[PDB]
């Protein structure tokens, strides 16, 4: 048996649909389907089940598109909330036994209607060695790359509060204790709208 | 429901953890065992059986991972002479419903040494003036950093009470040196306010680390606090200027 999300992360704003990838091979005749979300507390919450000799299924907000014949069986999430932003898993269950993938992490992300993406230079905390910058008011599409040095620490875009009601923006943030670390060129091994705001 | 007991435990290496799958309110003559290991699948490990010997998949050895079904509500999974390569998320799973009743599952971290354990290093770093000047808006930044294992849980605290408006935090740690093996986490987290709030000296910004660490029956030599579970916190004051 063998389970295949070939996403490892997607980004879609709120309000929106989105579609999550799984393709398997199995032997078996008869078999299930099974979408997971694992919360951050690593627990694992029953989504839908699509039967091998059943029609595409539906349960609340989601729904499968079972393709037999390509052994496709793509979940859609539909009215997408901040809540949904978890990582998603597809099985396949012979006998009780389960197959999984690798799973996909799925960020819901704010409506941005005018984003200003920029990049500011925090003041030092008189408790830290550290340099932080901030890179922020990005569209949800924007791709944030890792570091390529050692000493340079960056993170992913982040995750909402799924309870946030106000001040709703993606950011990302890069740090290092190295005596040359400017916010200027921290995020360069990132594709960037032309118009990113560097204030001096 | 079932229940697996405990939901975290930090063991030294070559001690026999043992780790329980409780089924509650109904009675389980089945009971599957699977491990995660990070950003990885979950994967079959073993299947247990009343009144029969437990079914073990390819590739695990069944010196290294006692299974047991104990009665027809519990399953236990023993890692014998446990090892840091051992260290990972452990969840069970009994027949029933549409899906497999899961249990919470275990976080098994095995160390060398309980000297491994580190807490977060909690710092916060203050709204850019350019940032207030553009937006009108203002982002705190809360760095937790130098932590083992990668468990923690942050949250922010305005003027004493919990906030979620304005807070974005990083879907997972990051992993400090991704080459190494002992590498440690950092995990950072961002609170949006007004600019008008910010610039108030009367409000109080914290930002909360929760770390799940060692216990107060695990031994302790070393100069430094010894690494239990705690909240390590870093704050600010609001700036008129």
């Amino acid at each position: 048996q063998k389970v295949t999300q070939a996403q490892s992360s997607v980004s879609m704003p709120v309000r929106k649909a989105v579609t999550l990838n799984c393709l398997y091979e199995t032997s078996w005749w008869s078999y299930y389907i099974f979408w997971y979300k694992q919360l951050p507390s690593k627990e694992m919450i029953f989504l839908i089940r699509q039967g091998s000799d059943e029609q595409n299924a539906k349960s609340g907000r989601y729904s499968v598109n079972f393709k037999k014949a390509a052994k496709s069986v793509a979940l859609t999430i539909s009215a997408l909330q901040l809540e949904d932003s978890a990582k998603y898993f597809c099985a396949l269950g012979v006998t009780g036994k389960l197959t999984f993938g690798q799973g996909t992490i799925l960020t819901v992300h704010p409506n941005i209607q005018n984003p200003d993406p920029a990049v500011y230079q925090l003041r030092d905390s008189k408790s830290s060695d550290k340099s932080v910058c901030l890179f922020t008011d990005f569209d949800s599409q924007t791709n944030v790359s890792q570091s390529k040095d050692s000493d340079v620490y960056i993170t992913d875009k982040c995750v909402l509060d799924m309870r946030s009601m106000d001040f709703k923006s993606n950011s990302a943030v890069a740090w290092s204790n190295k005596s040359d670390f400017a916010c200027a060129n921290a995020f360069n091994n990132s594709i960037i709208p032309e118009d990113t705001f560097f204030p001096s | 429901v079932v229940s697996q007991h405990p939901s975290r435990v930090i063991s030294k290496s070559g001690t026999s953890v043992k780790i329980e799958c409780r089924s509650l309110d109904f009675q389980a003559t089945t009971m599957f065992w699977y491990r995660q290991f990070p950003k990885q699948s979950l994967m079959l490990m073993a299947t247990s059986n009343e009144g029969s010997k437990a079914t073990y998949e390819q590739g695990v050895e069944k010196d290294k991972f006692l299974i047991n079904h104990a009665s027809l509500t519990l399953s236990t999974l023993t890692v014998t002479s446990a090892h840091p390569e051992d260290s990972s998320f452990y969840i069970c799973s009994a027949p029933g419903g549409v899906g497999a009743f899961f249990g919470q599952g275990t976080r098994l971290t095995v160390v060398e040494d309980l000297k491994n354990v580190f807490p977060p290093e909690v710092a916060v770093f203050e709204p850019s003036e350019a940032e207030i000047s553009h937006t009108q808006k203002a982002t705190l930044v809360c760095l937790a950093t130098g932590f083992y294992p990668d468990h923690v849980e942050l949250s922010w605290w305005v003027n004493g009470k919990e906030v979620h408006s304005g807070v974005c935090t990083d879907p997972q740690p990051l992993k400090e040196q991704p080459a190494l093996n002992d590498s440690r986490y950092a995990l950072s987290s961002r609170l949006r306010v007004s600019a008008t709030f910010w610039q108030n000296p009367r409000n109080h910004f914290r930002c909360q680390v929760q770390f799940y660490g060692l216990s107060e029956n695990d031994e302790w030599t070393q100069d430094r606090a010894k690494p239990v579970t705690q909240i390590v916190s870093a704050e600010a004051w609001g700036r008129a200027d």
